[PDB]
């Protein structure tokens, strides 16, 4: 009762078994002594002892979770990690009942904030996948990897058996296809979440755990079976998964530069060889505009669409693979997914019924046997198609090389033609750029810095930051002074489209080149739009604009517009 | 105790800062 | 025994002497509400605070059952300014407490009074409650009555009047009942 | 009555988040404020989801709590002076108000109640309409217009609160050797600075930032607002002054320097105002009248 032991005692389990020693009272007395003397005096090298500035941190944000990494446990009072490995489910409660103590020597009463604190565990030093787990895991601490396949809505769920509830939910775990043995199919494990861990995740996420592997009777696997055997599950303990003032100055430093534009243009999609114009669109499309609206029913995308048509094999897959590997969120063929990210579609009814709604709106709506609802789309979309069979045809217009409807190229920003055109030297330049990409590809630090640096002029790390950074902070404004030649320009085009019989230039064109001179600001972090812009936003839309017509009108054209697609 | 000083200390610095 | 007394004669108070400047503003609604048919009466949370506070506190604690005797109170108010029968009356209420988005509520807050919005999406068709019944006992053929109310009940096996394990069953012909509906917000 | 900002309407948090007095002692004005304030209400044990309640709806159990809970924290965040006495009115059952919240609703209603000359007449006309909006509001019998004027004053607060931040984190305030002068050059809205209450409002929150945020140089200071449809800059002769807690009183000099200049100057200027301290002038002229103003030794 009165007496305690010293931890050299604790050397020697003296009971049958861990359990039974953990749980009498005086090992259970000194057990939490000893872990309320770890908590209150482990330290940094600099002093500076960390749990007493994370306590400080748990009121700050009125929070109920302490977090503890193992390795410091392990570093002093190793059989206190030793017992936590093999006995996790006594020891959780100990330290949670000493982790209570030392939050209140910092805020007395915290009970009246929060009645219970739970301990979450970091950094356990070995891992499985769901291949090697045995029944000798059974009730021991285990750290597992995978992909969160399905997901329940959130219940309350009685907590003693005067009421008291808590949170509930569970979520099944699925092996990460690249750990999976070549010709074996996946496996699969059921989680449960509790109080604090209720919607951390998302299904689809690639999800890393910490729990204790835990297993019950259940009557169905043993009639089905016809042997005693039990069923297994997985108790959560903890599930894993911004920029500083040098990022900022780094940034301002580089956007401070002649000809930032051109770099990050350059830097686009490295691995793949010529084709400016589409990397400047795609640059474009990812950048965007600023969304506004106007009441008196009038509104305006920030987002840019982009449209491409492609020879076979001229590089517009992998461009798509670029872009989803770049992009911050997007999705690749579920509009829902896409919410302020970018859309890739790369081939192609009621698909297209479905994308003829969502490029007419920003939002989408449904019903069903009497409900109703509505969802948001408001993103960016980049698709690619093959013309109408084997090649396309440059005497024709676009509509003949094409499955789409006119509303289609009417509403998509940009539109492009990419063709696999013969030359000797460009062949050459191809094929030896691809044989050099290919070696250096091979599988047989001061290497890769060599590689990472001939392959880009822009750290692609650095470039992604750029973009997160600027599509949250900047948002341009137009200067009123050149607008009145744009309108003078924009009734020119009209009257030469007019004059040689062209299908007209429309208000969608000039929207479009606004929304791009604004992209074009913002790339260089610019919070007004220059004349440059709008000479560059015009020369897109304008050789847009022009490639979608016949040989004869695009001859005229083309004469006619020297003065914009070449000069200003 | 000097050895828990580091932890009173974080907690006094909210009082001094 | 006697809360369920005190509790109802404060919210018969309530009801009978709540002026803000020159009229018994509840006391007119409840009149003027019984002249169109239509027995129900809307309080608002803030004149309540007002009159005084612990009335709120009590409500506060434990709605399910407390709202059951404010209701009894308003029926017998009404019994006395219009007549020298009746249903039992509802109880309606207005508040300007903080709204929860409908995404945060958890175990914190289960019976507990909760202020949200959202958008309508489904409409149920309308349903039958008991609140008055009537019951026979089927081995002795004696007979009584129950009353429900509709707040978070199954027959009784006490008989009367052995009598057996599980005698009674329900007179439909000399019952009364009331509308139900429901809803879902997103 | 503790000087929080409209403690019995809004919410507790809001209470101390807006108050004046709060913003100099702890910076609220950047993060490393603000975590000191949650910081406060997690060891005073007041969970910081029921602080943000509104005061009518809030716990009875905290509010009859909150007189003991204060004597015992604001110690340690040298914020002992939040406590005082005042004078508080209720009549019949439509509960309490003190005095220091009512001027702050006459106040509000005061400031936003709903070539050049024929506009500054306008002006100057729909400004004294407020005084009859504000004089009806002193009579119990209508409420209902007090309430709005509290709706008014909150919404008042929160923009004066956005313009102050931008200040002090862009750094505009100018140090000069005798005086720290500040000009608004660009804002969100700066309408609200035409008035000159509403321009004394914004002054006297610098003012405690500045008399707080070091010990030394009790310095006068200027501030100046533009207007872009008179292209004239309203400006202001301000005072400093001492801590709450601590001597005769000082004197606002401005009006001497401010006629002595106007009777020497070229410049286009105007003064009409009861209040002397308070002038006008034209855009190109400013620089030219803060030269000749500085180099008087009236300062
Ligand atoms: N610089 C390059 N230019 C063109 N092709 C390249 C280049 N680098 C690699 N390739 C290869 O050429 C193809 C690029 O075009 P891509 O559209 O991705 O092929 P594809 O998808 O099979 N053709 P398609 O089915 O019509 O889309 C791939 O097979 C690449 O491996
Ligand atoms: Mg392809
Ligand atoms: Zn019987």
């Amino acid at each position: 009762l009165r007496e305690e032991l010293t931890l050299e005692s604790l050397s020697n389990v003296k009971a049958n078994s861990y359990s039974e020693w953990i749980t009498q009272p005086n090992v259970s007395r000194t057990i939490a002594r000893e872990l309320k003397s770890f908590l209150l005096e482990y330290t940094d090298e600099t002093g500076r002892s960390v749990y007493g500035a994370r306590i400080r941190t748990l009121g700050e944000m009125n929070s109920e979770s302490l977090e503890v990494n193992y390795r410091h446990l392990a570093e002093s009072k190793a059989i206190l990690a030793l017992f936590l490995a093999k006995c996790p489910e006594e020891m959780l409660k100990i330290f949670d009942l000493v982790a209570m103590e030392a939050t209140e020597l910092h805020y007395p009463d915290y009970a009246r904030i929060h009645s219970e604190i739970h301990v979450r565990i970091s950094d356990f030093p070995t891992i499985y996948s769901l291949r090697e787990l045995r029944e000798s895991n059974l009730s021991s601490l285990v750290r597992v990897t995978g992909v969160v396949t399905r997901r329940t809505g959130v219940f309350p769920q009685l907590k003693y058996v005067k009421t008291v509830y808590r949170n509930y939910q569970r979520v099944t775990l699925q092996e990460a296809p690249g750990t999976v043995p070549p010709g074996r199919l996946p496996r699969h494990r059921e989680v449960i979440l509790l109080a604090d861990l209720v919607d951390v995740s998302k299904p689809g996420e690639e999800v890393e755990v910490t729990g204790i592997y835990k297993n019950n009777y259940d009557g169905n696997l043993n009639a089905k079976n016809g042997f005693p055997v039990f069923a297994t599950i997985i108790e959560a303990n903890s599930i894993k998964r911004s920029w500083t003032e040098e990022e900022e100055r780094e940034f301002r430093k580089i956007s401070r530069d002649r000809g930032i534009i051109d770099k990050i243009i350059s830097s686009m999609a490295p691995s793949i060889y010529g084709h400016r114009d589409i990397k400047t669109a795609v640059a474009c499309s990812l950048f965007g505009g600023v969304p506004k609206n106007v009441n008196g029913k009038h509104s305006i995308r920030g987002d840019i669409n982009v449209l491409l048509l492609g020879d076979p094999g001229t590089a517009k897959s992998q461009i798509l693979k670029y872009v989803e590997k770049t992009a911050h969120r997007a999705v690749f063929a579920a509009l829902v997914l896409a919410d302020k990210g970018v859309c890739l579609i790369d081939e192609f009814d009621q698909d297209r019924t479905s994308i003829h709604e969502a490029m007419e709106q920003q939002s989408i709506s449904i019903s069903k046997a009497g409900i109703v609802t509505t969802l948001q789309a408001r993103c960016s979309i980049i698709a690619a198609a093959n013309p109408n069979g084997g090649r396309y045809n440059s005497t024709l217009p676009l509509a003949q090389n094409v499955s789409l409807t006119e509303p289609i190229l009417s509403r998509f920003d940009i539109l492009c033609v990419v063709r696999d055109l013969v030359d000797e030297e460009a062949d050459e330049r191809l094929a030896t750029f691809v044989v050099d990409s290919h070696v250096r590809s091979h599988p047989e630090l001061q290497r890769q810095r060599k590689k990472e640096e001939e392959i880009s002029p822009i750290p692609q790390e650095l470039l992604m930051k750029y973009i997160h950074y600027a599509r949250t902070k900047i948002y341009p404004k137009l200067h009123q002074m050149d607008m009145d030649k744009v309108s003078r320009v924009y009734a020119d085009l009209r009257r030469e489209s007019i004059s040689t019989g062209s299908f007209p230039i429309t208000v969608r064109h000039l929207e479009s080149i606004l929304r791009i001179a604004e992209s074009f600001a913002k790339m260089r972090l610019s919070e007004f739009v220059s004349s440059y812009d709008l000479d560059r936003a015009i020369k897109v839309v304008v050789d847009s604009f022009v490639d979608a017509q016949k040989v004869s009108v695009r001859r005229q054209l083309r004469r006619s517009f020297a003065i914009y697609t070449l000069g200003h | 105790n000097p050895k828990s000083s580091a932890f009173f200390e974080s907690m006094v610095e909210d009082i001094i800062e | 025994d006697d809360d369920n007394t005190e509790i109802i004669k404060s919210f018969k108070n309530f009801i009978l002497e709540f002026r803000l400047d020159s009229q018994f503003i509840y006391r007119d609604q409840l009149r003027n509400n019984i002249l169109v048919k239509n027995y129900s009466l809307t309080v608002n949370m803030e004149h309540l605070i007002g009159y005084n506070e612990d009335i709120y506190k009590k409500l506060s604690d434990e709605p399910s059952d407390i709202i059951p005797l404010f209701e009894t109170a308003i029926t017998q108010v009404a019994k006395r300014i219009s007549i020298l029968s009746l249903p039992t009356f509802q109880l309606i209420l207005n508040s300007n407490a903080n709204q929860i988005p409908l995404r945060d509520l958890d175990s914190e807050h289960v019976s507990k009074i909760v202020r949200l919005s959202g958008i309508i999406i489904s409409t149920s068709v309308l349903s039958s409650r008991a609140t008055y019944l009537s019951i026979m006992c089927r081995n002795c053929r004696h007979t009584t009555s129950i009353t429900i109310n509709n707040f978070n009940v199954s027959l009784p096996r006490s008989c009367l009047s052995n009598c057996g394990p599980d005698p009674y069953i329900i007179i439909h012909e000399s019952s009364k009942f009331i509308d139900q509906q429901f809803l879902k917000l997103q | 009555d503790y000087y929080l900002f409209l403690l019995r309407h809004s919410s507790l948090y809001d209470s101390f988040y807006y108050s004046n007095y709060v913003n100099a002692k702890l910076s609220l004005w950047n993060e490393n404020g603000k975590k000191r304030l949650h910081k406060m209400f997690a060891r005073m044990g007041i969970p910081l989801s029921t602080a943000q309640e509104t005061w009518l709806y809030m716990d009875h159990s905290i509010k009859r709590e909150l007189g003991i809970i204060f004597d015992k924290n604001l110690d340690r965040y040298g914020l002992q002076d939040i406590i005082r006495d005042g004078f508080v009115r209720t009549l019949g059952y439509r509960g309490s108000i003190s005095a220091s919240e009512f001027v702050e609703a006459l106040t509000a209603l005061l400031e936003v109640g709903n070539n050049s000359a024929q506009k500054l007449t306008n002006l100057r006309k729909r400004w004294v309409s407020n005084f009859w909006l504000s004089w009806d509001a002193l009579d119990d019998r209508k409420v209902e217009l007090l309430n709005r004027g509290i709706q008014l004053a909150q919404d008042l607060q929160r923009a004066i609160f956005n313009t102050g931040v931008a200040i002090l984190e862009k750094k505009l305030i100018k140090h000069l050797r005798i005086y720290r002068l500040c000009v608004l050059q660009d804002g969100p809205d700066l309408d609200l600075y035409r008035n000159p209450l509403t321009l004394l409002r914004l002054g006297n929150w610098l003012i405690e930032c500045c008399a707080e945020s070091e010990d030394k140089q009790l310095l006068p200071m200027v501030l100046a607002s533009i207007d872009e449809n008179t292209d004239t800059y309203l400006v202001a002769g301000l005072t400093p002054r001492y801590p709450r807690g601590l001597k005769k009183p000082i004197l606002n000099n401005f009006s001497m320097a401010f006629q002595q200049i106007t009777a020497e100057t070229d410049a286009k200027v105007r003064i009409d105002n009861f209040e002397s301290s308070i002038i006008e002038i034209r855009r190109e002229d400013l620089s030219p009248f803060l030269e000749k103003l500085t180099l008087s030794g009236l300062l």
